[PDB]
């Protein structure tokens, strides 16, 4: 279960054989015909692919350095990359002859996503959400209540996104035979890592072939956001191998690298092993979590990706970080100068990739990924600024 | 690595502090044939609400690491028995698997569970723990393949540790019981969430070499504080009869 | 100017220059190469066209009836048909050599998407609407804002749209010299009512285009809600040739035709002069303007465009009409069902789809026009359900 | 249809009653050499906000098409001064052209101006309103061309209404100088006026007629059923008497 040293299935025996199972049949899936011909079949009629390749002319310009492109997933069905990879288990999970779907939410971004798939494959939904949570998101639950999907509050502990996990599995563990656990990241134990960035990969391969048939070239620099990871894993994969093309991974940088208020795992964690997988987390002097913070709440999380540490580490990829400051100046910017409102997640890359453009060349290609429409944030902005 | 018809003792490390711990661990100690101290995680998996609860006290009252072996160590300064620690794998692997093990054993450890870190993944651990003189631990679930409950026997130096899926015992953890014992060289102690005397009975006579209990204990510690030692023994004497 | 003998150009002399420059311009630039280079360049890559046709499989099966195809308008960028025409005269405008773009908005959806094109290409955007849909409006008018637009609240008379829409008015005849006025809808006085359905008409082309791949033909019948008019029209146009195609409009039934709280113009209304043009109107025994309702704001019209008015004349195009009750059952039904959430205008188009669907052969074909997203509806619906 | 330099008031119809309506006309007579009366619609195109709200106001009082003609017939029991009836053309077209007409003539209505029906569109109009006897009235803005001006005159009965594009407009007298260098018909100007320095520049510049609605209209929404008296004090000032 590997990349490189990180990786792995670090869980108690009783989540072994689910997960074994899965590993199964994702194997004899990935690439049956019939399998991928529906998933193509559902990714465009339904899910709207391929999104556009949008040329940020005017922000380019205002700027005076590189010209930046973005990789619209904000128009996606749902507003978000998440869609592709929700769609691509459900799918999974239908195929393997499960009839229910269950999985765990905080902002309730991935609670809505799984939602809508299990509604469009007609399976059985039940998300579980911390009590806090529920009471935070109350547009969200009405929203995957109106899906079909039942919305379990928790309110063991601290009635918060752990809490609710922790019942996610428990859950499992007892009726994985008809049930699946629908992941929302490039986290978790194998296969989860990897089986979620195989259904993001999309995401770079049209881009690939835009890019090319706009600029008759590869890019310079692809940006992309980092949270647990899996938009930015999307986008980078398949340029793994185009030497040329630079990867950039932006962490959030909160209030400062220099004030604990952030969620930089791979710019200021150690490595180590929580939530089934050996990576970068954010922790404490005994090896404890620590508590992590961002303007964007999928971008608040204490670890990262197997992958993504893998690629810190061979150096094929470069993680920087952005505050929630300046993230916010990129919302606006953004909105005011391309009349694209974008999420505060995606506005981070948006917001790496403007200071990173002014120093290069006005003939070089920067395409940074849009992963999601900033409609969900108004609110969170509305109130600062 | 107990006496067969053992009862075990579960209490997590520092909760609510590291000395009442020790108290609860001498008070209990006459009724146990074995004991399994669980070492504060911030993050533990489907570990269930008793005892994740357990852990978010020990830690929030600023639990550390070096209190764990302090515990066990000063409890050897009266006792003798068996002591199995029960971590995740982030501790030991932050300390260095070997330093880990070694501080273990010189601690007054017998046997250690890591809870998270699958079987065919403990090759190097088994290893280095007989080198350092620490029996291991594995568990099975009622999930868990006939194929690997062989594997997994095989690697255990201390006891086979059997866990419910989920106060009836499930007809699930009795079928699981029953393989194990017919498929096992090791010993096997069975946690399937005992409450009240009738448990223990049946598993016992069921075969089970040993019976944990925790969460019945815990959710007491929870309720009394320090103040819980008398209650502990009253349930433990329950228990045994 | 005429369609049939609805339409017209009825308006005060001082709005005719700006109308006459108006015509004159968009004859120019209707058939020229570069604006529509442009046009579809924007529409593609900005706006996200084409937009997909989605077969409701499993809507179809639980009615047992004809099949349903859906055109998915709530996928295109702001979750709405509205961004085509927005993008459609703004570029016009920019050709024109126009600075300045303004607009009034009620519920706010006309006076974001317009927002969002000034933004694109770079125009000064001034809104006006009623203070009272001001104060209502609380989340559009920050999202106009956050595009750059200026909102300009209107205090005279009843603070509404129709006190919104003078201020416009007057804006215009003063300034068109260097500021263009963006019609929202099939309606006013000539040249908008045809401009803006050439502008949606893209709609129908994707959607006939779709149709024959999927079906090798045809379908037996489109069916589109109407409001002012602008999406039904826009989806209708491109098969009004096609003499084997069935139209049908689905107007606001409200709270019942027989109840005086809808907003059917075509179904119960009189043919009148008003907004600069001949049309059918719902009228006083007075011929004065009568109150109108509608759970869906964008249905709540006492008008409708003067081409589905000479449609329905000729009988070539046939308009029903949907209770509140109805379209918001169809709303939950979608959601439940096929995994969207549409907007509750769209709604009422789905809802009479529904019922006529069960009336026909499983081997017939019905296309809907979802015309936009149901995000925006949340609050209204989460209140009454 | 009214005598050089004269001074032509402007009310709607029932704002705020149609008896009050009746009042202001027989007060304001005396200085009036010609009225224009305002019908109420629900949807004024850029009418200007003064005259705007009037409307709603009158029909939020339910005002109701018969009434306009009763003012008018009953401010005929004691004057002659002719009077310009203002309408939209849905009203007239919902009732049928001639019919409208001919009521209005009956009524002792002697000219009328139908604000949004283009001069292009008022053929068949300007024929049946001659058959009835009623004068026609079209407007000409600054940002109407010498083409369509003259075109608006030679369907003018009655006489050509200037308005300026919103200290008078400098556009405002250019639209006179070439209006009166070009019209067969007297033309009357609806500029705006609010002091007597605009009465008398604008006569002096050929203006045949100048009209005042807004300066009145905005004491009668001020004042309701009382203006009567300081809509005298305003006209006076106007006159300059
Ligand atoms: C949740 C979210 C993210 C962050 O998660 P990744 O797994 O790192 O992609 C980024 N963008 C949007 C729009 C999101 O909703
Ligand atoms: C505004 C709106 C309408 C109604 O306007 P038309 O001009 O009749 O199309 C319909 N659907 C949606 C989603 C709208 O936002």
């Amino acid at each position: 279960m590997w990349f490189g040293e990180f990786g792995g299935q670090y869980v108690p025996e009783t989540l072994i054989e689910p997960l074994k199972e899965l590993e199964k049949a994702y194997k004899r899936f990935k690439d049956d015909e019939e399998f991928n011909r529906q998933l193509n079949y559902y990714l465009k009629t339904w899910a709207g692919r391929p999104t556009p390749l949008y040329y940020a002319k005017r922000l380019t310009e205002k700027i005076g350095g590189a010209k930046i492109y973005l990789k619209r997933e904000d128009l996606v069905h749902g507003g978000a990359h998440k869609t592709n990879n929700a769609i691509g288990q459900a799918l999974l999970a239908k195929f393997m002859g499960k009839t229910r779907l269950i999985a765990e939410t905080g902002a309730g971004q991935h609670g809505v996503a799984t939602a809508m798939a299990g509604a469009l494959l007609g399976m059985k939904v039940d998300i579980y959400m911390g009590a806090e949570d529920v009471e935070r998101q109350k547009m969200n639950v009405f929203r995957m209540k109106l899906l079909g999907a039942n919305v379990i509050p928790v309110n063991s502990g601290s009635r918060t996104l752990k809490d609710a996990i922790n019942e996610a599995l428990r859950d499992w563990v007892a009726t994985f035979e008809y049930t699946h656990y629908l992941i929302g990241s490039v986290v978790g134990p194998h296969p989860y890592p990897t089986i979620v960035r195989d259904f993001q990969s999309v995401i770079g391969r049209e881009a690939k072939a835009q890019i090319l048939e706009a600029e008759g070239q590869l890019p310079d620099v692809i940006v992309a956001c980092v949270g647990g990871g899996s938009n930015a894993m999307g986008i980078f994969y398949p340029f793994v191998n185009d030497k040329k093309v630079k990867l950039v991974g932006v962490e959030a940088g909160g209030k400062g690298l220099e004030s604990g208020k952030h969620s930089a795992s791979l710019n200021a964690g150690q490595v180590g092993v929580f939530h089934g997988m050996l990576s970068y987390f954010l922790q404490d002097e005994e090896g404890q979590i620590k508590p992590t913070h961002s303007i964007a709440p999928g971008l608040d999380y204490p670890g990262v990706g197997p992958e993504h540490a893998y690629l810190k580490k061979i150096q094929r990829a470069e993680y920087v970080t952005v505050t929630d400051e300046e993230a916010l100046k990129a919302f606006h910017e953004l909105s005011r100068t391309e009349g694209i409102i974008p999420a505060l997640e995606s506005a981070h890359a948006v917001a790496y990739a403007m200071k990173l453009a002014k120093e290069m060349s006005r003939d070089e290609i920067i395409i940074v990924n849009l992963s999601g429409r900033g409609d969900k944030d108004l609110d969170i902005v509305l109130k600062v600024s | 690595m107990f006496k067969d018809g053992s009862l075990i003792p579960y209490l997590t490390a520092g909760d609510p502090d590291k000395q009442s711990t020790l108290n609860f661990l001498l008070a209990l100690d006459e009724y146990a044939g074995a004991i399994e101290l669980g070492i504060p995680f911030s993050d533990p998996i489907a570990d269930g609400k008793t005892i994740q609860e357990s852990h978010y006290r020990a830690l929030k009252n600023g639990f550390k690491l070096r209190e764990a072996f302090w515990i066990v160590k000063e409890f050897r300064r009266h006792s003798s028995t068996p002591i199995v620690l029960m971590t995740y794998y982030n501790p030991i692997y932050r300390a260095g698997v070997r330093n880990f093990l070694a501080e273990a054993k010189a601690s007054g450890v017998d046997g250690i569970l890591v809870v998270d870190l699958p079987v065919f993944h403990a090759k190097e651990f088994t290893e280095i723990a007989r080198e350092e003189g620490i029996k291991t631990v594995f568990l099975a679930a009622p999930n868990t393949p006939d194929e690997r409950l062989k594997v997994i026997d095989d690697m255990t130096t201390g006891f086979v540790y059997l866990v419910s899926l989920y106060e009836e015992i499930p007809k699930t953890a009795y079928d699981l019981l029953r393989r194990a014992k017919r498929i096992c060289r090791n010993k096997v102690a069975v946690g399937f969430g005992v409450s009240k005397r009738e448990h223990v009975v049946s598993l016992l006579k069921e075969g089970a070499n040993g019976v944990v209990v925790g969460s019945a204990l815990v959710k007491i510690i929870g309720e009394k504080g320090r103040e819980a030692t008398e209650f502990l023994k009253k349930k433990v004497e329950e228990l045994l009869g």
